[PDB]
């Protein structure tokens, strides 16, 4: 009857008995896209190519075929696979581009020092032409979507200092796979650029667009409302960034993760502006004085090498004895089951870790490389990074952090060089590399 | 009368802190698609919650019909959680299940070659495996121990990530030999039937080892007594200090496992997201 005609009006053809079987569920969206108004939209992806990418040099022609040509694509496709491709990629641009892209056209200096002395104790180691405007465009995205998409890392701190020098603009969103898809189309659409969206297996709801000789445009890592509710903020021209107190602690953390040191020996003032940064930010927020006293920080770390279990000393700071630290993520997840602990706090990506405490215990996982001083003995980096990762919960739960913070900020004053003797190889984490291929109608997870 | 003021249901057959000797002497529509839907919503979500189900592709092996499958994949698709559905029976699934990209319906009887073919084909794509086989009423022991050594098989070759595998230990009276299990724990499914010593064995791999662990008739006596415990006397009760619509013990133990489930809307109480959630769930599955 009407499902018929909507398939056969889709599909620019009588659909065989093949087509009508698989495709007669979609009838519904199926329809949404045919109704939907494709030279409204030819518009609006041409104003927004005057808005954020002038300077690329293609026509109104150009544009608009290359368009037409996609909402007609099924048109030609014959293999189902592809159709589903098809009407789901076209289900998403019809059903969100105007929310999503639509919308769019319509103290640190004198803590450089310090900066400079904590950094220097620690260095003991050893992209496609279109990121411009996409940065642009993420200025102004980032102001229109509040509520779905915070900001972090260097471009969240130049919005406090100027003198940052960002190379992109970091995202959490709550819609991360749509907003991706929507720009992989938009600049589809604009330049004629095959891109590919892909997910990275070893991050987690991570992912990536990048151009047809796989440079990076852009990424983005999914995170649910409630996380996104937690996540500690702060409100700054007009957009969100995720509070500079809780990005040091971060920036601590990630100092344990033997690449992220060896940066920091390639450029030691990248990292000191924005540590810098972040060191005023504390200092004036919260009143944390570096008076060098170190009090009860980091605490204890001791390691289990057959095991890959670090063992943290918290009956100084919390009331949780101890926190059990796994190196390997898996063992955690059952270790837990085996508890019979069903709500363990998960943070995704903003903490790459669950934590669950238990009988006044802690238990959580340690994505980054641990640090050795000595055979069998945590380094003094990962301690901190250690002490900053159960930090990130209490922060996350508005638990007390404000004492433990400025203790561990204060031992890492006045340290010496201490060499790496070994490290921690993070644990493996399987699975596939999958992708959106618009210009092939392909879709692998 | 037949009430009782509880901390929390019965999670895991390990909780059950009490017995009786099996008695031979011993209701919602939908109910066997209810069953399976708290059970897989309560599985997927804990592996949602610590960073397994992200990307993974779930393996559901004697998956038909899965009616209620289609609102696990409509529940994780909307909370952008990217999975792969792969659903395969020796019968057909549900029409509500065709025509969707992200789960592919395999009609086929499976065997060891089978298995290693869609290993091979999903390889490097991380495993989460369901199976609720069967073989009619009441299986003999030889069939279930036979699709225990299945289970076993699928696992071994399939590696998964994660499992959650019917299991129901043969009655003490109709012991045949022992036999091996992965490690795991044992997950109470409310909605059972009501004298249904079936439970779920959630297992959770490291390193890449089954950990298999020996049945004994011993451990099959422990299962009966336990779980008649539980049918006869406990899920028979009427909690009340459990504050909601419906008290019984099901009800009650159907919210600690609803309560654990991610949702993007906002509630005001975990009471509100529970109440939520159920009624969603029947709605679906046509239950009033
Ligand atoms: N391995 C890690 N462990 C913990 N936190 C991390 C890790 N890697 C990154 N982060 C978090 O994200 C921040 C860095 O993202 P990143 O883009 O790599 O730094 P950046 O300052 O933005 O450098 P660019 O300006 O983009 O060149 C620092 C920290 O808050
Ligand atoms: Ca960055
Ligand atoms: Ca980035």
């Amino acid at each position: 009857n009407i499902t018929l005609k909507i398939i056969e009006t889709y599909l620019g053809r009588v659909p065989s008995v093949n087509e009508y079987h698989m495709l007669k569920s979609q009838a519904r969206n199926i329809q949404k896209i045919t109704v939907f108004n494709k030279d409204i939209f030819v518009s609006l992806v041409k104003k927004n190519k005057k808005r954020f990418f002038s300077d690329v040099n293609t026509s109104a022609s150009e544009i608009k075929d290359r368009i037409l040509s996609y909402f007609s694509k099924q048109t030609q496709t014959y293999n189902i696979g592809k159709l589903f491709t098809i009407i789901e990629l076209q289900s998403v641009l019809v059903t969100t581009y105007t929310d999503i892209l639509g919308v769019l056209t319509i103290n640190v200096t004198s803590m450089e020092e310090l900066a400079r002395d904590m950094l220097n104790s620690m260095n003991v180691a050893v992209v496609s032409s279109l990121v411009k405007n996409v940065n642009k465009l993420m200025e102004e995205y980032l102001r229109r979507h509040n509520k779905s998409c915070i900001c972090y890392g260097s471009y969240s701190l130049y919005l406090i200092n100027p003198n940052i020098r960002y190379g992109d603009i970091d995202i959490l969103q709550t819609n991360s796979r749509t907003f991706l898809i929507d720009l992989a189309f938009l600049i589809k659409f604009i330049t004629g650029n095959n891109i590919i969206l892909s997910k990275i297996p070893y991050l987690r709801n991570y992912m990536v667009i990048k151009d047809e000789n796989d440079n990076h445009i852009i990424d983005s890592f999914n995170i649910r409302q409630d996380t996104m509710n937690v996540v500690p903020k702060i409100f700054i021209d007009n957009i969100y960034i995720v509070d500079p107190t809780f990005q040091l602690l971060n920036m601590i953390k990630m100092f344990s993760q033997i690449d992220r040191l060896e940066d920091l020996s390639k450029d030691p003032e990248k990292f000191n502006a924005r540590m810098a940064t972040m060191l005023e930010y504390v200092r004036y927020t919260h009143g944390i004085v570096f008076d060098g006293k170190r009090n009860n920080m980091p605490m204890k770390c001791i390691i289990d090498e057959n095991n890959r279990i670090v063992t943290v000393t918290t009956k100084d700071y919390f009331s949780f004895k101890k926190c059990l630290v796994y190196l390997d993520e898996n063992v955690l997840s059952s270790d837990i089951l085996d508890l019979n602990a069903d709500t363990s706090c998960d943070f995704e990506s903003v903490t790459n870790s669950v934590y669950l405490i238990h009988d006044n215990i802690m238990y959580t996982y340690f994505s980054n490389t641990i640090l050795l001083s000595d055979k069998g003995k945590v380094h003094e980096i990962s301690a901190r990074g250690l002490c900053a990762h159960i930090l990130l919960y209490q922060m996350l739960t508005s638990g007390e952090y404000k004492q433990c913070l400025s203790d561990l900020l204060n031992s890492m004053m006045n340290r010496d060089k201490i060499p790496i003797y070994s490290h921690t190889e993070r644990d493996k984490k399987p699975g596939r590399h999958g992708f959106i291929n618009i210009e092939k109608d392909i879709i692998v997870f | 009368m037949d009430v009782v003021s509880l901390d929390k249901p019965f999670m895991y057959f390990e909780e059950i802190d009490n017995e009786l000797d099996y008695e031979p002497e011993s209701k919602l529509p939908y109910q066997g698609q209810l069953k399976l839907l708290l059970g897989e919503l309560f599985f997927l979500s804990k592996l949602q919650r610590h960073g397994i189900l992200d990307g993974a592709t779930v393996v559901y092996i004697g998956s038909a019909p899965g009616t209620h499958i289609r609102y696990l994949r409509d529940h994780f698709y909307n909370l952008g959680v990217i999975i792969k559905w792969m659903l395969i029976d020796g019968r057909h699934h549900d029409p509500i299940l065709n025509g969707l990209r992200d789960v592919t319906l395999v009609t086929r009887f499976v065997d060891e070659e089978y298995l290693r073919s869609i290993k091979k084909q999903l390889h490097p794509s991380k495993i989460i495996l369901i199976s609720d086989v069967a073989s009619g009423n009441e299986p003999s022991t030889a069939d279930l121990l036979s699709n225990y050594a299945l289970q076993n098989v699928m696992i071994s070759i399939l590696n998964p990530v994660a499992s959650s595998l019917k299991w129901r230990c043969p009655f003490p009276d109709q012991w045949i030999k022992d036999f091996y299990i992965p490690h795991g724990n044992k997950m109470l499914q409310p909605f059972a039937p009501s004298y249904s010593a079936e439970m779920r064995l959630l297992s959770i791999y490291t390193g890449e080892n089954m950990r298999l662990t020996r049945v004994t008739k011993s451990d099959a006596v422990n299962y009966e007594k336990k779980m008649y415990y539980l049918n006869k006397i406990v899920r028979n009760k009427v909690v009340v200090n459990f504050d909601y619509p419906n008290q019984e013990y099901d009800y009650f133990h159907m919210y600690f496992m609803l309560r654990t489930v991610y949702c993007n809307k906002t509630f005001p109480t975990t009471k509100a997201k529970v109440l939520f959630l159920q009624q969603s769930i029947f709605r679906f599955l046509n239950i009033p």
